[PDB]
């Protein structure tokens, strides 16, 4: 209540150190306003030890997206009607993506 | 790495590696040696 | 003193209203 | 004989109304005949329709 | 079907814009159908005779509501602490908060504060009383009526002028000089000998008894002996109640400088002698001319002799009088070049050096001023090279102007455009380039780091006119030179007393903000003769469009082909430079009027420490100052300046408006205009109404015409309001 | 009613007739190129002036060239 | 005092402005543990401003009313009153720069114009004989003016026209 | 619909356009003469918001009666008599309506 969110912090070096403002909490930075804070308040994350954890596996399942395009692109890429199966895609997505993850995001 | 190293080459990745170089070096001048407004000695 | 009250209605209510009518039918007349 | 410029030759346009005048192509084909326009070259520098050839005259046309 | 009297193609137009181009090219004569040279000249001469009676009615309407519904004798009495009245407001729309807001100056209905300045113009010519207006009026309605007939009687057929006559430009060069500028100076002169300097020091001479008062006490004898020093023995003294005798002085042409120290104005008596020197020069100016008696000079002879050889310009000037002669938008040309820089001068010139009684003092009729001169000398300055420009596609011909001056311009057009590009690109780089960085500086919290250019050259100019802030020493303000030694009885000391005063406008202290802003008024002047020089060579071709003079001034495009053809008119390129031209006044305006409201609050350095950033310009200037503007009206309540607070919201309104003209453009318009009359013509009971034009959209000229319009109508509007609000409010 | 002009330097390779949405322009016999046939203008009263002509004439500084006239209705191109 | 100026280590409103920053400085700074890592930055910020100060006023730069330095940009006012480091040096510092960048990319453009295509080494661009223009254009005021003396530095009236 | 249409005046081609005039201004009259009488300038009045409410309509029935007789003489039922025979008719019932508002207060 007290303590501004910051999570960006810029170097010294034209004067722009200023923008290094009292956000509270002994630090100084660029009050946010993206709310990420409050995210990993509701999520309960209470150290930047899994902050750190969850950016690797962010790094890791970015590296798993870049390696899904260039597999279904160059090394085994679907054909037409794989695509044009609009009903397996909706009950894919309406039941695994919507359904099974707010079922483990309710968990 | 021939066909890389034209792509490297390019106009767009030559500008981002010359505009880093010319902004970093700059920019170590600027940490060295702080606040030029006027040509000291 | 009446002339505020009575030329001002006339410019601008009477005689526009007049150049609103006669000017406008000079517009589409049929050239003989 | 083959009036005109040879199949090959560099040559300077002298049609102050065209895209390429004072502007050096290579003439492709003179056309032999009583055409008003014989002299076909084509350019590097396209013009803004993205045409690089026309036709020419026998006076609006100079070697080199 | 019959509108457009002057052109039958438009009479042929089914459509909606036989309405608006018979508006539009009514006074394109020259486009006219059936139009020869010698109707072209008579409608023009006809047409001069109608802008003098709308001159002269403009004119004797405003002596007549200064007279009638204004305090101008209240005024005289005190005209410092009365604020002038322009008109009576009847407006039935009113509340009463609103009727008994806009009572003020003594009044007792609804008035007008009048910022045109003419109270202090008509009190320093004689003007006391009221019944001195109504006569003025009355004649100048006189004078109106008289130019009326004019215009209807040299259009009747045994009054109407030959083709001759008109293109007599050697009698008219002779008699425009002598006759209409010398002899009216000359008269101008026997105005203030005779009215202005007696009714200035308190003595009335009217139409009665002017020929019974002396405005000299021995006058004529000495204009007659040779002593003409007579007429400058005793001025009016430091001491001296303008408008009365008090310390008065009996001098008529007195020669002093600097200004009266009560009106802090020009003194009349050098004005009676400026205006009498100026006139005597014209009339030697103008008695060197050869028009029909043998002695004089040729316009025919001087012209294509001056040819400097080797190649210097070509073949001279050579060839210039078959066109400039034949030529009438080249005339226009140069006269609205003339115009628009003495406008500029005039405005330049009448807050630095005021010549009217209690100017300068009045701080909104000042600011009115200077920024109304400054706009229509913008227009007449870009309206210059429009014409210039309409010269080249109708008016010009190569193979008269074999090699003058007129066709080397047009030989290296692409040197000129480039440089002119390389002038503009530089000082928008580098002015752009210092106000960011002082911005960047102001915002890190370390001001020392700005560039602050100190203008040497122009405080350089102010030392050595005799201000001796700075120190350089030069010539006026070092004592021991020969232009301050030569001259101290002649005419300097009240020169010098007038500068060092830092309270009037003349030569203001200058630091780095007018260095930023002197560099960004010749980025604006410099860009505005890109785009119109830039019309003006180009009007007859490019490599784009090698045949532009086929297509004539004004034409939308040559299509979507080769690449695209938008604006690629000359038209269209005046188009572009009004924007830039309404960019550079209101800069120069801007700056005129910050720089003015610092002196009038007494804090130069908040000027002086806010003008070299541009957020010192956002918040010192705009925000700052339109408070009592935007508080005009309020859940509160209303005062005064509601009715500049509804005109700078109506000026915002126009403004926007104009976008939807030229970001919009024709046949999004046209395709909605066509389902528009596809409801109307299939809705019931609505068929019976149907139209006699055919509604289309605007065209693509128009389009350009009325977004323009509506961007300078809500220009002016807004700027208009916030410098009478923001200027009147605190003062 | 607008103006219509074809120019000398046509090389008779018929593409403003077929880029013209009006039937303006057609093809006629002529000897001033090797294609023996130049273009022409007899419908200029049905013109828009929309230029698609001369987007598609090849010739440097255009064979075909649109001039914007008088605007009659159908000038105009109008439905209504 | 060249036009009504003052030396910044002599006016009093620099030195006000000085006692000003770091005031602001010393109460942002009164917030803090005296060895944490804002304290130091803000130090550290109030040692950069120390050093630019007396660095501004060691140079002789001229303040105004204002406190502020000025540049005066006309030489024989620089050089006579030594403030040729304002901008009289670097008018020649930039300029020896951008006829560098002007002289390399004419020389990249000359030496690839007569090639099969010139473009494609526009948008591809040859390193090479980019990096051999950029170290041997350092002696470009020498070559420019030796190009001057033949005249093939400019164009004749080869040049593309449109209707003189 | 067609038998709808076949009733009010506009469409009734067997009927003079004097009548067809007077019934359209009755019965534009205290039509338009309801937005002047029950939210004009001077409503909170109960003597005036009546008698402006009626003057202002009665003005404005005679506004569009002479703009009525502008697109006669533009334009030219369907003549340019018949046109000036509705113009007189719609202003003699436009301001009979107007007066017929006044009269039901
Ligand atoms: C045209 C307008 C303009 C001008 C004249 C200036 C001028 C200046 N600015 Mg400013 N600025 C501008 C626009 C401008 N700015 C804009 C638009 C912005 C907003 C983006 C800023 C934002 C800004 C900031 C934030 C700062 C400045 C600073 C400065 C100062 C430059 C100090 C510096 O970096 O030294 C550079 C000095 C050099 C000598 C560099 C030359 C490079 C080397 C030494 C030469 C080559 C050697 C060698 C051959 C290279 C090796 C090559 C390699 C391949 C091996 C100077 C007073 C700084 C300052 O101190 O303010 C006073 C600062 O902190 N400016
Ligand atoms: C190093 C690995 C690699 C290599 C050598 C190739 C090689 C090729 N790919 Mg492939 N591809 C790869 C990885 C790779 N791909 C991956 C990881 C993906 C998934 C995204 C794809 C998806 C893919 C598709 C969908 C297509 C290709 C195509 C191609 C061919 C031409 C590509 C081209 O012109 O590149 C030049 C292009 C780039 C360098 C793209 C840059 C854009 C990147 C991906 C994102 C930009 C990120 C950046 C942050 C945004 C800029 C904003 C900035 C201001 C911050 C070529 C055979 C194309 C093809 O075969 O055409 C017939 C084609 O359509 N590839
Ligand atoms: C239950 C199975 C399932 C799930 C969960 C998804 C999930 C997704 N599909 Mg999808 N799809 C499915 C089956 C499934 N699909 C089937 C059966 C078909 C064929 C009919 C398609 C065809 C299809 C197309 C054509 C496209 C998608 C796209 C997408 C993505 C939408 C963007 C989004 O919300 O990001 C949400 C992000 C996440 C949930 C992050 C988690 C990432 C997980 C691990 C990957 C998704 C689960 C994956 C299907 C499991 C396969 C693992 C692999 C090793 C085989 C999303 C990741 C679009 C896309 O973005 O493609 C990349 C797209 O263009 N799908
Ligand atoms: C200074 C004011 C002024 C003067 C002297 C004239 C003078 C003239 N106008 Mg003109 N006019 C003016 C303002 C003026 N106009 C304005 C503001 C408009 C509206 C945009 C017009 C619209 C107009 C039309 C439409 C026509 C004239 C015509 C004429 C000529 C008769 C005469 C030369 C007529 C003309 O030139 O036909 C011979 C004609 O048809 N004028
Ligand atoms: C000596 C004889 C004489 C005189 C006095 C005039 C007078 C005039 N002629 Mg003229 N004329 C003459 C002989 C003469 N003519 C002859 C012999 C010919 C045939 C060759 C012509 C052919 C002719 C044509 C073809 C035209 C005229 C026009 C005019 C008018 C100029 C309009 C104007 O405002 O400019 C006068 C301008 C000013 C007074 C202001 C500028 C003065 C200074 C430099 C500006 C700064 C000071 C300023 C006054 C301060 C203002 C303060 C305060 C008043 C606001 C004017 C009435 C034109 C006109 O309007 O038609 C009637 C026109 O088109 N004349
Ligand atoms: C065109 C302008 C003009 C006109 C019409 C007059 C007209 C007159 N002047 Mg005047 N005067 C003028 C300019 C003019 N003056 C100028 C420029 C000066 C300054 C040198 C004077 C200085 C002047 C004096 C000093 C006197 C007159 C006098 C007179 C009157 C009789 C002249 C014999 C007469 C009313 C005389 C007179 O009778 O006073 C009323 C007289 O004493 N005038
Ligand atoms: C001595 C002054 C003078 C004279 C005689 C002329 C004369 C001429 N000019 Mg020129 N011009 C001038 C000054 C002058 N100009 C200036 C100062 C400019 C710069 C603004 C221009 C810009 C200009 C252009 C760009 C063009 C001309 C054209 C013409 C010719 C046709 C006139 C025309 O179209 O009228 C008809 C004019 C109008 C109907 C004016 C439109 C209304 C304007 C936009 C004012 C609207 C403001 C609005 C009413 C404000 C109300 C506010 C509201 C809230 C109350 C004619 C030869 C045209 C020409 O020769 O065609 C080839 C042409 O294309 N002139
Ligand atoms: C704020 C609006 C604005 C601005 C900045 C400009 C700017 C300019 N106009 Mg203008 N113009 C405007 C509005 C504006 N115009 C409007 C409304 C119109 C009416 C349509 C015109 C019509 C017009 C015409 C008709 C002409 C111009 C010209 C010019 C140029 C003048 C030369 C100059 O000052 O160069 C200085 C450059 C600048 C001030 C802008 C550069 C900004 C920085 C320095 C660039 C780098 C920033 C950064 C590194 C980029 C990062 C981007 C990305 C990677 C994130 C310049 C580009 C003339 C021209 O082209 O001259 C050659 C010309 O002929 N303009
Ligand atoms: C825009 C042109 C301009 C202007 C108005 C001035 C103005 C001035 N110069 Mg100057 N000067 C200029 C360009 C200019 N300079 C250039 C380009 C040089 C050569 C690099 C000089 C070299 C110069 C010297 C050497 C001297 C001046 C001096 C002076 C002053 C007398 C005055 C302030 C003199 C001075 O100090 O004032 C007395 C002096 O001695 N100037
Ligand atoms: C487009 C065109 C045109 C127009 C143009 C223009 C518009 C121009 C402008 C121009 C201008 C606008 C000019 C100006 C000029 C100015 C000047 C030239 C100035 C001068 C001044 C001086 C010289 C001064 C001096 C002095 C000084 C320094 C100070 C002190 C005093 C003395 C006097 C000594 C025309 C029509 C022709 C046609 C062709 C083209
Ligand atoms: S204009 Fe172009 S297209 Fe039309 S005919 Fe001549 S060449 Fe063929």
């Amino acid at each position: 209540t007290h303590i501004k969110p910051s999570a960006q912090v810029v170097w010294p070096i034209v004067g722009q150190e200023i923008l290094n403002g009292d956000v509270g909490g002994g630090f100084q930075g660029i009050q946010i306003t993206s709310g990420f804070f409050q995210l990993w308040r509701a999520s309960g994350i209470t150290s930047e030890l899994q902050l750190y954890t969850t950016a690797i596996g962010g790094l890791v399942m970015a590296a798993a997206m870049f390696f899904a395009g260039w597999f279904h692109y160059h090394k085994a890429a679907p054909k037409l009607e794989w695509f044009q199966n609009v009903e397996s895609m909706l009950n894919h997505h309406l039941g695994g993506l919507l359904g099974l993850g707010s079922l483990a995001w309710a968990g | 790495m021939k066909d890389f190293t034209t792509y490297l080459s390019t106009a767009p990745v030559i500008a981002t590696i010359w505009f880093t170089f010319t902004a970093g070096l700059l920019i170590e001048i600027n940490r060295y040696f702080p606040d030029p407004l006027v040509f000291s000695f | 003193s009446w002339a505020p009250s009575v030329f001002v209605p006339l410019t601008g209510l009477v005689l526009p209203a007049i150049a609103m009518a006669t000017l406008f039918v000079y517009i589409e007349k049929e050239a003989p | 004989k083959e009036v005109g410029p040879k199949r090959g030759s560099l040559v300077k346009i002298l049609r102050p109304e065209s895209y390429w005048f004072n502007q050096v192509g290579k003439v492709v084909s003179v056309d032999q005949s009583g055409v008003r326009y014989p002299v076909v070259v084509r350019f590097e520098n396209q013009n803004y329709a993205g045409v690089t050839t026309n036709n020419y005259a026998l006076d609006e046309v100079v070697a080199a | 079907k019959l509108f457009p009297k002057f052109s039958q193609g438009l009479a042929q137009d089914p459509t909606t814009r036989r309405i608006w181009y018979g508006l539009a090219m009514a006074h394109d004569f020259e486009s006219h159908d059936g139009m020869t040279e010698e109707n072209l000249y008579q409608k023009i001469f006809a047409s001069h005779f109608g802008q003098l009676s709308i001159i002269f009615l403009w004119t004797s309407g405003n002596l007549f509501h200064v007279a009638w519904q204004g305090n101008f004798e209240q005024w005289v009495t005190d005209p410092v602490h009365i604020r002038p009245i322009a008109h009576a407001i009847w407006d039935p729309h009113f509340g009463q908060p609103a009727v008994e807001a806009f009572t003020r100056g003594g009044a007792s209905g609804p008035v007008n504060i009048s910022t045109s300045g003419v109270y202090q113009w008509w009190y320093t010519i004689g003007m006391r009383t009221n019944q001195d207006l109504y006569v003025g009026s009355v004649f100048l309605a006189l004078v109106s009526a008289i130019f009326l007939f004019a215009g209807w009687l040299h259009l009747q057929p045994n009054f109407q002028p030959s083709l001759s006559w008109f293109k007599d430009a050697e009698s008219r060069l002779n008699h425009h000089l002598s006759g209409l500028f010398g002899v009216s100076s000359l008269a101008w002169t026997g105005h203030l000998v005779h009215v202005a300097i007696p009714e200035s020091r308190g003595q009335h001479v009217g139409w009665d008894n002017f020929l019974s008062v002396l405005p000299h006490p021995q006058g004529l004898t000495p204009f007659f002996t040779g002593n003409w020093a007579a007429y400058a023995q005793s001025p009016d003294t430091a001491s001296h109640v303008f408008g009365t005798a008090q310390g008065s002085g009996q001098a008529i042409l007195t020669f002093l400088g600097g200004f009266h120290p009560q009106t802090q104005s020009l003194w009349l008596t050098d004005m009676a002698h400026h205006h009498l020197a100026i006139a005597v020069i014209f009339i030697v100016a103008g008695h060197m001319y050869r028009t029909n008696f043998g002695i004089g000079h040729r316009m025919q002879a001087i012209l294509e002799a001056h040819t400097p050889p080797s190649g210097s310009l070509g073949a001279g000037h050579k060839g210039l009088f078959d066109t400039v002669n034949n030529s009438l938008h080249f005339q226009l040309g140069l006269a609205l070049a003339s115009v628009g820089t003495i406008t500029s001068l005039v405005a330049q010139h009448m807050y630095s050096l005021p010549p009217y009684a209690f100017q300068a003092i009045d701080f909104t009729t000042q600011a009115a001023l200077y920024t109304h001169h400054q706009y229509i000398a913008g227009f007449i300055m870009c309206g210059a090279f429009a014409h210039g420009a309409i010269f080249f596609i109708r008016d010009y011909d190569p193979e008269q102007n074999k090699g003058n001056v007129l066709a080397r311009m047009l030989d290296h057009k692409e040197a000129l455009i480039s440089h002119l590009s390389w002038v503009s690109l530089f000082l928008g780089f580098h002015t752009l380039g210092l106000y960011v960085h002082n911005d960047v500086m102001q915002a890190f919290g370390t001001p020392e780091k700005q560039i602050l250019i100190e203008p040497v050259f122009a405080q350089w100019i102010q030392a050595a006119h005799g201000k001796a802030l700075y120190g350089f020493d030069f010539l006026l303000s070092s004592k021991t030179s020969a232009a301050f030694a030569n001259g101290q009885s002649l005419w300097l000391p009240g020169w010098l007393d007038a500068i060092n005063n830092n309270q009037n406008s003349l030569f203001l202290t200058i630091g780095p903000g007018d260095f930023l802003v002197h560099h960004a008024i010749a980025l604006g002047l410099h860009t505005t003769t890109l785009i119109l020089v830039k019309g003006a060579l180009d009007a007859r071709g490019s490599k784009l469009m090698p045949d532009k003079k086929d297509f004539g001034y004004s034409f939308p495009c040559d299509g979507p082909g080769r690449g695209g053809t938008c604006d690629i008119s000359a038209y269209d390129a005046f188009y572009l430079a009004v924007f830039w031209m309404l960019n550079t006044i209101g800069w120069v305006t801007f700056y005129w009027h910050w720089k003015h409201l610092t002196l009038w609050q007494g804090n130069v350095a908040q000027f002086d420490e806010s003008s070299t950033y541009l957020m010192g310009w956002l918040r010192d200037y705009l925000w700052l100052n339109s408070s009592q503007l935007i508080n005009g009206y309020n859940p509160f309540g209303m005062n005064s300046l509601s009715v500049w607070a509804w005109t700078f919201l109506f000026g915002h309104l126009i403004y926007a408006t104009g976008f939807m003209f030229l970001i919009s453009w024709r046949g999004y318009w046209q395709e909605l205009i066509e389902t528009l009359v596809w409801a109307h013509e299939k809705t019931p009971l609505a068929n019976l109404v149907y139209w006699k034009d055919k509604p289309v959209a605007l065209s693509i000229v128009q389009a350009r015409l009325v977004g323009l319009a509506h961007f300078s109508v809500g220009y002016i509007f807004t700027y208009a309001a916030f410098l009478i609000a923001s200027t009147s409010g605190r003062f | 009613a607008h103006i219509v002009k074809i120019y000398d330097t046509c090389i008779g390779c018929t593409q403003c007739v077929r880029a013209c949405p009006l039937d303006v322009l057609e093809m006629v016999p002529w000897d001033g190129c090797k294609a023996s046939q130049m273009a022409s203008a007899p419908r200029t009263e049905d013109c828009v002036g929309c230029k698609r002509c001369e987007t598609a004439c090849p010739t440097d500084f255009l064979s075909v060239r649109v001039y914007l006239g008088s605007e009659s209705t159908r000038s105009m191109g109008l439905s209504y | 005092d060249i036009a009504g100026l003052t030396p910044c280590s002599e006016s009093k409103a620099y030195a006000k402005l000085e006692k000003k920053e770091l005031k602001t400085l010393e109460k942002r700074l009164k917030q803090y543990e005296a060895d944490s890592a804002p304290a130091v930055a803000l130090k550290a910020t109030m040692e950069r401003t120390k050093a630019r100060f007396a660095n501004y006023a060691k140079a002789g730069l001229l303040c105004g009313n204002d406190g502020l330095p000025h540049l005066i940009a006309d030489p024989g006012l620089a050089l006579k009153y030594g403030h040729a480091g304002e901008v009289f040096i670097p008018t020649f510092g930039f300029l020896y720069v951008a006829g560098y960048i002007g002289y390399v990319g004419r020389q990249y453009l000359i030496a690839v114009k007569g090639e099969a295509k010139p473009t494609d080494k526009e948008i591809i661009i040859d390193v090479p004989l980019a990096t051999k223009l950029a170290w041997q254009g350092a002696g470009w005021p020498l070559a420019a003016v030796q190009e001057l003396q033949r005249g093939t530095l400019l164009e004749k009236e080869e040049n593309i026209t449109v209707s003189p | 619909v067609a038998t709808y249409l076949s009733n009010l005046p506009a469409y009734r081609t067997g009927v003079a356009p004097v009548l067809r005039g007077v019934e359209i201004g009755l019965a534009h009259g205290f039509l338009l003469a309801g937005p002047f009488i029950k939210l004009g300038p001077l409503r909170n009045v109960p003597e005036t918001a009546e008698i402006a409410g009626s003057l202002s309509a009665a003005g404005l029935v005679l506004i569009l009666a002479l703009c009525l007789s502008i697109y006669g003489s533009a334009q030219f039922l369907f003549s340019a008599d018949g046109w000036s025979e509705f113009a007189a008719g719609f202003l003699v019932g436009g301001e009979a309506g107007v007066a017929w508002a006044y009269v039901c207060t």
